[PDB]
DNA sequence: TTTTTTTTTTT
């Protein structure tokens, strides 16, 4: 109630520095093709050729990128390719955005700092998927009371679980006021140890 | 014949005032409308079924919960046609994609002592029974 | 013999314990001269009966 | 309860009908048949019994109990309604509270049950009352299975001026009556069943004295004393003096710990040393 | 629908039009047929008129009529997708019009067809129970079971490698 | 109970004229007696109307016990008393008793016709819209009654002297259903009623009618205070006195008498508190050369015990069977589920088949069978004590080898037996007289 | 916010009681009260009427808008109109909870007032999730809520605003 | 969808 973690800026211009969600977000891998040799460090993948397909975290490919593609170029995973961008248009209420994740909107908004050609078509997928999956999170979260919700929440990602936990915290708080139950003073964080 | 529908239009009105009025909880703590809220919370999720309890129906209006034990066939219909007229005045206006009112399968449970298969004498023909057992088979779903 | 319906279908699996509330009735598809068949039209059914923190008692024990 | 399980357990029709001897169990059957109560409705819970029977039940029962020698069958009490389904008789609250405070299984100090029973008297806690009615049932079905022991085995000794009994640990459901407060009711129902059972004319007017083991480690038992039973007993007990003077004479180890005097804890070895001096003292 | 084919039926014709002829009047009348396995679903009778008007006799002409093929297969749920507690469910498909022999027992197909219920009546009294079928209008074998789709780049590589060295290519 | 018994002999004593009218036209006297007993009971218990409002009077031991093969056409529609085993029973099906239809064009219910057990009832034309058509029943006002059909047949050795055993049908109505199971020995008492069948006429070529006994009273003939037993058990020496009470004829073997007596009463089937399910059944396995009254030890325990069954090893589990009467492919009980609490007497244990062997062992340490047969997947109960006797190989038990050799039995099976008695023999002069004389 | 502070803001509404004790004017930091003449009406803030009722020192009175007839017209007016219609008091839910729980015997026909209030509530909540779905569905940037009371706002606000922020972000991530 | 009898392939 007073532990206010630093929130995630993974949807705006640039992720926050201290947010433990973005730190684990950017760690996810991404495919690149190198433009030069990689001397003195070919141990991991001593030198590495130019024109080689490698898998690197996102944070690494932040500074190793330039406009001229001096060191390496990037190509998007298939989840954001043209293939799946039609699937997410058929009916977005069917996809398991936890397997295709578990950071869909967080990752996809950082792949816009690579000035690829099809950006005007990724920032339209996300917008049209989130709008598609809305009337199923506005209604399965404000209307699921004293139920086992661990199956209404099995196909969501970190940007959506944060909302499914705000619908419930406002349902279970009006239903606790209606029953004269939110008058008793209780232990706040000690019942967490118990 | 003409008194038939005139009784029904007076039962389908007393089965509707039960869902619309039955509460629980005391006066010290606070109350809770038990079946309107479940109708709404099951409709908005897209489930279309409530679970009426026979003790409640008995304690509200004593005659209805007796008809329901004697003539369950022709009274479950009135119950399920009042559940549909209450689920209409509770969830409306439905937002955009649905505007046709669905049909509410009213199940019902109870807390009463169970009979047994060996105690199904023919005088129990068309009376609510309550038997325990063990499922042994299962057909494949079909249309009807 | 039972007869389940819209939302009671695929609710129980062969091997379960249940408690049926049904309308004992007769088939009307119209050994003896006036014998009928009989079933129970079910309209109520019942059934009789990994973690994050659990992960750590594996972690520390492996460590 | 059901209408059947509450005739077999009230210690006022479980005495007259003699519902512990197969010879008189048919009396209950005849009583039920004389009213037109199907044996299948009487076995089911009362809230689910058909509506056509319960019209004048409380009169067709008082009548058909004259034909059997039970004329004090209607009493004067009160009842409360809260809401839609909440309907209590003033002698259900009592049997539920009295059994939340004296539950056998102990979960802490002596003042852990007291709190849970004080809780269940306000209307904001109908979930404890409605729970303390499943203990009060479990107790009443485990009392007629003890008064059925000491009357199909004749463990009521006629030790002279007073009857006498005792209990055995091996019998099931005898650790439930270990408390020194839930033992007085068992004895006071035992006397009521006995006085109706025996054929003598002397035993029918002698007070009872009962002992049951308290503590195996200290090796001690608990002892009570109840007035001579009758219909119009004045209810003026006299054992708080007898036990005192008897322990004084024998000079044994006793404890008058409670507030009432007629309940004592006694060494398992000073039983006879105490009892003989008491027999002589009451004379 | 996805899943395994576990039987097939015997391919049989099925009329969709007749062409009759009057040897007396030298005319030519036709007749259009339809059953419950169409998209329009009117049950026509296969009476094959022999005397439209009682005066003249008729005679069918099979060469000028129109028949079509008709099969009936049974898809069944994949084994590794069943909850393993039951006998996996099935469904009936009605292939047609040169979709016919496109599936043999033991395959993994993805039929794409309309879903339909077809009623009946034996003696003017119908049980409410119906039988539901799938009037397929496409079929796909899921597993690719061949490797002929070489790229022109691949055949280029191949004709290179086969020419590079004829001495040491076997070893 | 709505069923009153009227012993016939007293009816003949106190009444000279009715006890002669009765077995002549009993389809109406047994109807008048109903309305008499009703008005009597409703006077002795004026509220009994709330219990079934209808009384049937049975009749006990007519003086004319009869055979089942000597029923000729003289007895059509006459009260009759017979005897014999019952060999089938359908399930308790509900039959119409006071039917009541409803018209399809007027929403009016037709007259309450009664159902007679020879011909389907026929409603006329609607007296409200003259809409003569195919009416359907009205499940809410119709009255039903239980129904069951059994096939009785002559007792095995009683009358079937030098011929085959005949059989007959019987129809048990409301209160009687489930009064008897396949294998019971009963003695019917019922009108012997005939009815026309169109099939027999097409097989025999002559107008021939079928017959059936509308049973009116079923009284089984089978096998169904402590103050003595107190001191008799307190003899302190009841062991010797009981050992020589079983095996009443067969001399000797006070050794195996002990073990079998131990087995008969059993032991205690305690439930271990560690979820280990120890069993409380004593299983015995005799063995010994031929001619030593093993089979008699089995047959006498068939008698003395209760709810016992028997089998040879030359049917052990429930199997699909086409019912004789109902003509449905049902499931019938085997031979290890009919001893679900008593004993199972196996004979010729050696002659069991591989399926039989793999099925017998399962029930020893689990006492529970599963049947995923063509009928349906079930899991039933079987708690029986097994009493069997094997044979020695080579026509003689020879004690040079271990017993696990002369028995010819799979090794993990002998472990499933508690006692292993070995019957043996020897030429002994002093016992030759003892056994001969006996 | 949270319901237990809307309930705090709602205990400032004025109600009318009938005391049965003598007391002279009190000068509260939020006004004046009294004098309390036994058997004579006086108007006080709720948090005092409730607290005096619990101590058996008064007898409440039903507010005028709390009539079983005018309410049976509000309940129909609400279902006819297709926008949020004006309501008797900005805090009617909390009034008809606190009053009817603590003074249900001084209010005639409490268990019909209660059901009509709940009927109104169950509609004004249905209009919200339609007015909060067209917003997203059509990607608006403004929405005029007409006569929403603070309680309806607070029951589904901390979800709606939090799910519109994540939409503004997704809709303006391509400009730079 | 059951017995019983008779021929031929198969473990
Ligand atoms: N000691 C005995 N006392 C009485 N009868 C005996 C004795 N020994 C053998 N018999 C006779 O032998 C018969 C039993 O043979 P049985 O044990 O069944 O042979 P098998 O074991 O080869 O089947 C009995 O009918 C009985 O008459
Ligand atoms: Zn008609």
């Amino acid at each position: 109630e007073a532990y206010f973690r630093v929130e995630s800026g993974a949807l705006g211009p640039e992720e926050n520095f201290l947010s433990l969600d973005d730190i684990l977000m950017s760690h996810e891998k991404l495919p690149v093709r190198t433009e030069t040799a990689m001397p003195r460090l070919g141990a991991f993948f001593n030198a590495v050729p130019q024109g080689s397909k490698l898998e690197l975290p996102l944070w690494l490919a932040k500074g190793l990128f330039d406009n001229k593609r001096r060191i390496l170029s990037v190509e998007l995973p298939k989840i954001y390719q043209e293939g799946w961008r039609t699937v997410f248009s058929a009916d977005p209420n069917v996809v398991d955005l936890h397997k295709m994740g578990p950071h869909f909107y967080g990752f996809g908004s950082q792949l816009l700092h690579f000035d690829s050609p099809e950006n005007a078509d990724i920032s339209q997928s996300l917008l049209q998927t989130f709008i598609g999956r809305f009337r199923r999170i506005m209604d399965s979260s404000q209307n699921a009371y004293n139920e086992d919700t661990s199956a209404l929440v099995a196909r969501l990602d970190e940007m959506e679980r944060g909302l499914f936990q705000t619908g419930q915290k406002g349902l279970n708080d009006f239903q606790c006021w209606e029953k004269g139950q939110a008058s008793q003073i209780t232990a706040s964080n000690l019942v967490q140890n118990y | 014949a003409d008194e038939g529908q005139a009784r029904k239009s007076q039962l389908q009105r007393r089965f509707k005032e039960f869902l619309r009025q039955y509460r629980v909880g005391t006066d010290r703590t606070g109350f809770t409308f038990k079946y309107r809220d479940e109708l709404k919370r099951h409709y908005n999720l897209g489930e279309y079924w409530i679970e009426v309890e026979m003790e409640d129906l008995a304690s509200f209006d004593e005659d209805l919960a007796d008809y329901l034990y004697k003539q369950p066939a022709e009274h479950l219909q009135l119950l399920e046609e009042a559940a549909k007229e209450v689920a209409d005045e509770v969830t409306r206006p439905r937002p955009s994609g649905e505007e046709v009112l669905q049909d509410i399968q009213v199940m019902l449970k109870s807390d009463a002592s169970p009979s047994s298969i060996r105690s199904l004498k023919s005088d129990m023909m068309s009376h609510l029974v309550k038997i325990p057992g063990i499922i042994i088979a299962a057909s494949a779903v079909r249309a009807k | 013999q039972l007869y389940c319906d819209r939302y009671l279908c695929d609710k129980v699996v062969p091997g379960n314990r249940v408690t049926i509330m049904g309308i004992y009735s007769i088939k009307k598809f119209g050994v003896g001269v006036g014998i009928r068949s009989s079933y129970i039209r079910v309209l109520g059914i019942q059934v009789d009966t990994v973690s994050p923190q659990e992960e750590e008692e594996f972690r520390r024990l492996a460590a | 309860w059901s209408l059947h399980d509450s005739l077999c357990n009230t210690s006022y029709t479980a005495a007259r009908f003699k519902l512990w001897s197969v010879h008189g169990q048919k009396r209950l059957q005849e009583f039920l048949a004389d009213m037109g109560l199907p044996l299948k409705q009487v076995k089911q819970k009362f809230q689910a019994m058909d509506i056509s029977l319960k019209e004048n039940l409380r009169e067709m029962i008082e009548q058909s109990a004259n034909k059997f020698g039970m004329k004090d069958m209607r009493v004067q009490t009160f009842s409360i309604h809260f809401g839609f389904k909440h309907k209590f008789l003033a002698s259900d609250v009592v049997f539920a509270t009295m059994s939340l405070m004296e539950s056998p299984e102990k979960d802490g100090s002596g003042t852990d049950h007291f709190i849970q029973a004080l809780d269940s008297l306000s209307r904001s806690n109908l979930d404890k009352l409605y729970h303390g009615l499943e203990l009060a049932k479990k107790q009443l079905r485990a009392t007629q299975q003890t008064i059925a022991s000491c009357l199909c085995t004749n463990l009521v000794i006629s030790q002279g001026p007073f009857l006498y009994c005792s209990l055995m640990e091996g019998t099931p459901d005898v650790m439930l009556f270990s408390r020194p407060a839930s033992l007085s009711l068992l004895s006071k129902h035992l006397l009521k069943s006995f006085v109706c059972s025996t054929k003598n004319r002397r035993c029918k007017l002698l007070p009872l004295v009962m002992a049951a083991p308290l503590s195996m480690e200290h090796g001690t038992v608990t002892v009570v004393g109840i007035p001579p039973e009758t219909d119009s007993s004045d209810r003026k007990n006299f054992f708080g003096r007898a036990f005192e003077k008897a322990a004084e004479s024998t000079s044994s180890r006793m404890l008058h710990n409670h507030f009432d005097l007629s309940v004592i804890e006694l060494k398992a070895e000073d039983r006879s040393k105490f009892l003989d001096a008491l027999i002589s003292l009451l004379s | 629908v996805e899943g395994i084919v576990t039987k097939c039926s015997l391919v049989r014709p099925k009329v969709v039009r007749s062409v009759h002829y009057c040897p007396a009047t030298k005319k030519t009348i036709e007749r259009r047929y339809s059953d419950l396995t169409t998209l329009v679903a009117f049950p026509s009778s296969s009476v094959y008129p022999t005397k439209d008007e009682e005066n003249n006799p008729l005679e069918t002409e099979y060469g000028l009529s129109v028949y079509k093929d008709h099969q009936t297969i049974t898809i069944q749920e994949m084994p590794e997708k069943a909850p393993a507690g039951q006998l996996p469910r099935s469904v009936d498909v009605i292939l047609d019009d040169d979709l016919v022999d496109k599936a043999k027992p033991g395959d993994r197909v993805q039929v794409v067809g309309t879903y339909r219920c077809l009623p009946g009546k034996k003696g003017g009294y119908t049980s409410g129970t119906f039988r539901t079928v799938l009037i397929a209008c496409n079929v796909k074998q899921m597993s690719k079971d061949a490797q002929p789709s070489f790229s022109a780049e691949d055949i280029a590589k191949i004709k290179k490698f086969s020419k590079t060295r004829s001495k040491d290519i076997f070893d | 109970r709505e069923s009153l018994v009227v012993n016939y002999e007293d009816l003949a004593a106190r009444e000279h004229v009715l006890a002669y009218f009765l077995p002549e036209a009993p389809a109406e006297l047994l109807q008048i007696f109903d309305e008499a007993a009703l008005e009597v009971v409703l006077a002795m218990y004026p509220k009994y109307d709330r219990i079934t409002n209808h009384i049937h009077v049975r009749i006990s031991h007519l003086p004319l016990v009869e055979e089942l093969r000597s029923l000729r056409q003289l007895h059509l529609n006459q009260l009759i008393r017979t005897s014999g085993v019952v060999t089938s029973c359908t399930g308790v099906l509900p039959q119409l008793s006071m039917v009541k239809y409803n018209c399809n064009k007027c929403n009016f219910v037709l007259g309450p016709f009664c159902q007679s057990q020879n011909q389907e009832v026929k409603p006329g034309s609607c007296p409200e819209c003259q809409s003569a058509g195919p009416f359907e029943v009205n499940m809410e006002e119709t009255i039903y009654q239980n129904y069951q059909r059994i096939r009785i047949q002559e007792s095995p050795g009683k009358v079937a002297a030098g011929r085959l055993p005949r059989s007959k049908d019987a129809i048990l109505l409301a209160d009687l259903v489930d009064s008897c199971k396949p294998g019971d020995e009963i003695e019917l008492t019922g009108i012997y009623h005939n009815n026309y069948d169109g099939s027999l006429n097409t097989a025999n070529g002559f107008p021939v009618f079928a017959t059936v006994i509308l049973a009116n009273h079923v009284a089984k003939k089978d096998n169904k205070d402590v103050k003595m037993i107190t001191s008799l058990s307190k003899d302190q020496q009841i062991g010797e006195k009981i050992f020589a009470s079983i095996a009443p004829s067969i001399y000797g073997h006070e050794d195996i008498k002990r073990g079998l007596a131990l087995a008969l009463f059993g032991g205690e089937p305690k439930n271990p508190g560690g979820k280990h399910k120890v069993r409380g059944d004593i299983n015995v396995l005799l063995c010994g050369d031929p001619g030593t009254a093993k089979s008699q030890f089995l047959k006498y325990i068939e008698k003395v015990s209760s709810r016992a069954i028997f089998t040879t090893g030359q049917g052990l589990t429930a199997y699909v069977q086409r019912h004789p009467v109902s003509r449905e492919w049902t499931l019938e009980a085997g031979a290890l589920v009919l001893a679900d609490r008593g004993v199972c007497l196996i004979d010729e244990f050696d002659k069991m088949n591989d399926q039989d062997r793999t099925s017998i062992h399962e029930a020893m340490e689990q006492q529970s069978i599963s049947i995923s047969k063509a009928g349906i997947v079930t899991s039933l109960q079987a708690r029986c004590t097994v009493i069997a006797a094997a044979n020695p190989i080579g026509g003689r038990y020879d004690p040079s080898l271990t017993f696990s050799e002369n028995v010819d039995l799979t090794e993990p099976i002998i472990s499933r037996f508690d006692i292993l008695c070995v019957v043996r023999d020897t030429v002994d002069p002093v016992q030759d007289e003892m056994l001969a004389r006996f | 916010m949270d319901a237990a502070e809307v309930e705090f803001l709602a205990e400032k509404e004025l109600v009318t009681i009938i005391p049965n004790f003598s007391l002279d004017k009190i000068y509260l930091i939020g006004g004046d009260l009294g004098p309390f003449n036994p058997g004579l009406p006086v108007e006080v803030p709720l948090w005092l009427a409730i607290n005096l009722k619990q101590r058996q020192k008064c007898r409440l009175l039903p507010p005028e808008w709390m009539d079983v007839e005018k309410l049976e017209k509000m309940r129909d007016h609400e279902r006819k109109e297709e926008t949020f219609t004006p309501m008797p008091s900005p805090y009617y839910m909390e009034l008809t909870k606190l009053l009817l729980n603590h003074a249900s015997d001084n209010i005639p026909k409490a268990d019909e007032i209660r059901t009509l209030v709940k009927d109104m509530w169950d509609t004004r909540i249905a209009k919200l999730r339609v007015s909060a779905d067209s917003f997203v569905r059509q990607q608006e940037a403004h929405a005029k809520l007409d006569n929403l009371t603070l309680m309806e706002i607070n029951t589904s606000g901390t979800f709606l605003t939090q799910a519109l922020n994540h939409m503004y972000k997704l809709r303006t991530n391509l400009q730079p």
